[PDB]
């Protein structure tokens, strides 16, 4: 079975065939409907999991991601997700293919763009094949998810059964606050996406609070998710994959046997997990 | 409003007690200036960006005054280094080193975050300060708030500290941090994008005499 | 010698000054009795004719304005010209020369910072009372200020564009960064309790 | 394959060099033809491999040359007089008129050839194909236009003042007005004394060697006597007797060098240094 | 035969075996003065050849002061030759060279104080000494009948040559021990040469300025040119050697040497051209 929305890609016309298909994960079921391929391709994250003991071999395991942005990029370069205000200029959708463009207009509820698109199709041979019903079946899938999400989920937990505050725990982080409410502005689909992408800083269970990190890695943004520290210099990203500068001031040391000696000891991974927000769960 | 009177003298006590500046010279806690200098009257926080709500009356005073007079550079090494060249008589050196270096790097990260976040700060000030010179006011107030919290810190640490002989262990990272500050000003493009012509344009260079 | 182009620059500045925004108080400034003896306007620093007026100690004593460890924002000092060239358009009418003038000024700051390490003592030979510790930087700035005072006369009718030249601005940044970096070498060496 | 303009032209055997990747519009043989130069390189690098290998050239301008002969490349002003293309083939005249944009002369040639039967019967295909090829070669670069497709704005500067001249400098306008491939070949030819790295500036010679006049690129000392140029004399009218005086060596004992020959030696050619270069930290 | 002055060492590179006025191996020239023995070939329109001695600058760019210094003044000699890092033989040699008789006799008594001298190693040590001594003795231009320059003069400024002006640097050269002057005259290629009938300018600008402090490498002005070459930092700055290969063409292009040649001072020949008296006599002016 296939679920990645991009794996659902199809062509209205005979030339292109998108022959860089979705990662196997498209066939998997995290409820993300996103090949990690595309995750990289458009957002620059890699999905990950944290297992957590249920005080037992029973566990809750939370999916997260890691951002892939370097230390040098700034502003738009660091934007991960836009606003509907600025998705267009952020992405250059015109460079993207028309199915991509229309799907983004669905995401942003741009009925005007949808209408203009149908009005362009009226005369097209894709319209002669009525392949627009591919888009309408994508709409059916979407609407099913949405009636599973926007009415449900956060709204369901308005029952108070659960709450996540995305607000920064540190009140000194003046850049926080109102963005946690601006969260409300986005399509609940997106909201689900982000909230399941991002780990909380704390969990309330009435047994005990748990704290998972000293200090939040992520921040809410004025248009959409950005890879930025709350404050200070950006923490180093060892992303590890024109005549420009390549300088790196290596230490002199020539010893290598030490490495073979030390293979026995924890080779600490250096990825940037997403820690942000206050999590509350009943019982 | 009740207890400053002692510190008013304290800031001047040792400096009037001493007359012995022979190369390096201090403005005596700079302790003589107009109502602006007299306005720094609270335990503000050095740890974080300014509490913008605190300063609206200061902004309304500043509106009476021009602000095209301000150098961007902190002059970090320039001003701070001279006013640190002094130690205890060979005791508590651990202590002195600790508070000195820690305050140093505190100011370092302070300016680092100021430069990284100046947009949010100036805009959050302008939200209620619609004043035409509001950006210069924000820059000035940043400098002045730092200076005032520093003056309070100095006032507090004011101690005998007669000893004076350079510790190059202290003065080594001097250059690294100061050059990082200047590199921060380099990272400040200063954004020449069609707005500074609203200034007095360097006072038209004042007949080339200023 | 005459004011001459001083009056022409005054006229042009009058033509720009259509606005006042006056009565704002200048608390900051106390520019007492500025004087403009800089008629030598030399490109280089060596002149004993500058130390000729070493009596500056006297006016200092009356109104010091000592400035320890002085360092200069070349970027800020030169920025205003960046928008003025475009009274006309589509030629490097002066910018062709402004770029190389900027190169020269930057190289001047590259080199005089080196030469300072001995030129102090030559100025003590000009006057053994010296206090060169400050007066060297004083003259170092002042002579380029005179250079700018005449350079403005060389350019005259130039008015602020709104469009910046990205190339020129990048040139300014990439020179000024190294210019500021040059000051890092300033150091002191065991004077004890001075 | 051969990229020499004279390889495009239609004895005149090219050097094999212009058959190769570096895209110089002239073989090294014809780099003699009017241009007194040889193309050259400078291996350059950090402390490993060799990274950059920047091209350069040496002229062989005679020390005793003056005036026109001191001019390396005539300005669009008076190039016709400097060259006397009347001494040359119509193809060469046409080509130079193209480079200098002397489309008026191009018109005069086309008018002349129109009514000739040798033009129509055979030569028209030569003329038109050669023309198109040349122009297309120009358009292959023409960084003034066409995406600036070749290279970048490059951050190069040539007009840097010497420390002691007036606040002058001009004629980069003429530089630009010159057919852009001329500019690009100058970029081939002339290293700056200085290069800004994104984070560093580096210097390669104590002093400049060449000047730009409105008349053209000129191999002149900035001051004082011209350096002696030992033109190697290994390479190039007999209709009329050709005369020279030349002060030359005489003496024995050259065998003395028989031992010293093992030591390191310094090639003595005249490379061209003029101007400044930078690398952007970012193409902002 | 090996006649490096560091054959005294009690090893020199094979070039030491040439009987030539360097009187040093390139080994030791580098190891103490960070230069490489060179000759400049010179040619005519005829293609006749001549040659001059040279040794390109090699000490690193960035370092300053004494680091720029290649050879200090005798007044400042130990500031480079920080003897206590250096072996006794080395110290004694340098003291002799600088005429430091005081130190000479000091070491003379130090031989006794090295109570191991009872082994009579002094015989070997002093034999090496006398060996060395001989060399300086031969260098001495002041020896009565030693042959001197007829047609030749050298000066260390354009004006000092052009008008015999009293250059203080020239005077301090003269005040240097005769061997030092010898070695300089051996190593230093001029900016200029006058000839009985002709003059030649080799560069519009000199390489380096030399001062009373010693052999100073400094450029007259501007920044130094590039000079390419455990708890420490290799610290390598490195660049995008993208290897957009072009050797297919570039192999034919002439490769300019990447070196810092010497063009220093003003030579004059102003008499009947007779240079090829190929004897390394002191040849003083
Ligand atoms: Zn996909
Ligand atoms: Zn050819
Ligand atoms: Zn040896």
């Amino acid at each position: 079975v296939n679920r990645c929305i991009f794996a659902s890609i199809v062509s209205f016309d005979a030339c292109i065939t998108y022959k860089s298909p979705c990662s196997p994960d498209a066939y998997h079921d995290d409820g993300w409907f996103i090949c990690n391929n595309h995750l990289i391709k458009r957002f620059k994250m890699s999905k990950m999991v944290l297992p957590i003991f249920d005080e037992d071999d029973n566990q809750f395991k939370m999916t997260i991601a890691r951002h892939l942005v370097g230390n040098k990029e700034r502003g738009i370069k660091r934007i991960l997700i836009p606003s509907a205000t600025n998705y267009q200029d952020v992405f250059n959708l015109n460079s993207m293919m028309q199915a991509e463009q229309l799907i983004f207009h669905l995401i942003y509820n741009n009925e005007n763009a949808v209408n203009t698109i149908c009005d362009n199709l009226k005369y097209t041979e894709g319209f002669t094949s009525n392949t627009q019903r591919v888009i309408h079946s994508v709409y059916a899938t979407t609407k099913s998810i949405l009636d599973t999400t926007n009415p449900n989920t956060f709204c369901s937990r308005v029952s108070r059964d659960e709450l996540r505050f995305f607000d920064v725990t540190n009140a000194r982080a003046l850049r926080g606050g109102a963005g946690d409410q601006l969260f409300n502005n986005y399509s609940g689909f997106l909201q689900n996406l982000i909230r399941r992408a991002v780990a909380p800083e704390y969990l309330q269970i009435d047994t005990e609070e748990l704290r998972f990190r000293n200090c939040a890695t992520c921040i809410i943004d004025e248009t959409g998710l950005v890879a930025s520290v709350p404050d200070g210099p950006e923490l180093y990203n060892p992303i590890r994959s024109r005549l420009q500068i390549r300088n790196v001031l290596k230490f002199e040391g020539d010893t290598r046997e030490l490495d073979r000696t030390l293979s026995g000891y924890e080779e600490y991974p250096t990825y940037v997990p997403l820690f942000l927000g206050y999590q509350i769960i009943n019982s | 409003l009740e207890d400053e009177d002692f510190l008013k003298l304290k800031a001047l006590e040792f400096s009037k007690d001493i007359v012995n500046e022979k190369l390096q010279k201090i403005i005596v806690v700079t302790d003589g200036m107009k109502r602006l200098y007299e306005y720094c009257n609270c335990k503000n926080s050095l740890e974080t960006l300014p509490s913008a709500a605190n300063y609206g009356s200061l902004l309304k005073r500043l509106n009476l005054y021009n602000l095209d007079h301000i150098e961007m550079n902190v002059n970090f090494y320039e001003l701070l280094f001279p006013l640190t060249l002094y130690n205890d008589n060979d005791n508590s050196d651990k202590t002195l080193s600790h508070q000195l270096v820690n305050y140093i790097f505190l100011a370092s990260n302070y300016f680092q975050n100021c430069a990284k976040n100046f947009n949010y700060m100036r805009e959050t000030f302008n939200v209620f300060g619609p004043f035409k010179q509001i950006d210069f006011m924000v820059m000035f107030v940043i400098k002045f708030n730092f200076l005032c919290d520093m003056r309070n810190f100095a006032k507090l640490i004011d101690e005998l500290v007669p000893n004076k002989q350079p510790n190059m262990r202290i003065h080594s990272v001097l250059v690294m941090r100061d050059k990082i500050v200047k590199l921060a000003f380099s990272n400040l493009q200063f954004q020449t994008f069609s707005k500074k012509d609203k200034s007095r344009n360097t006072k038209h260079l004042q007949r080339l005499i200023m």
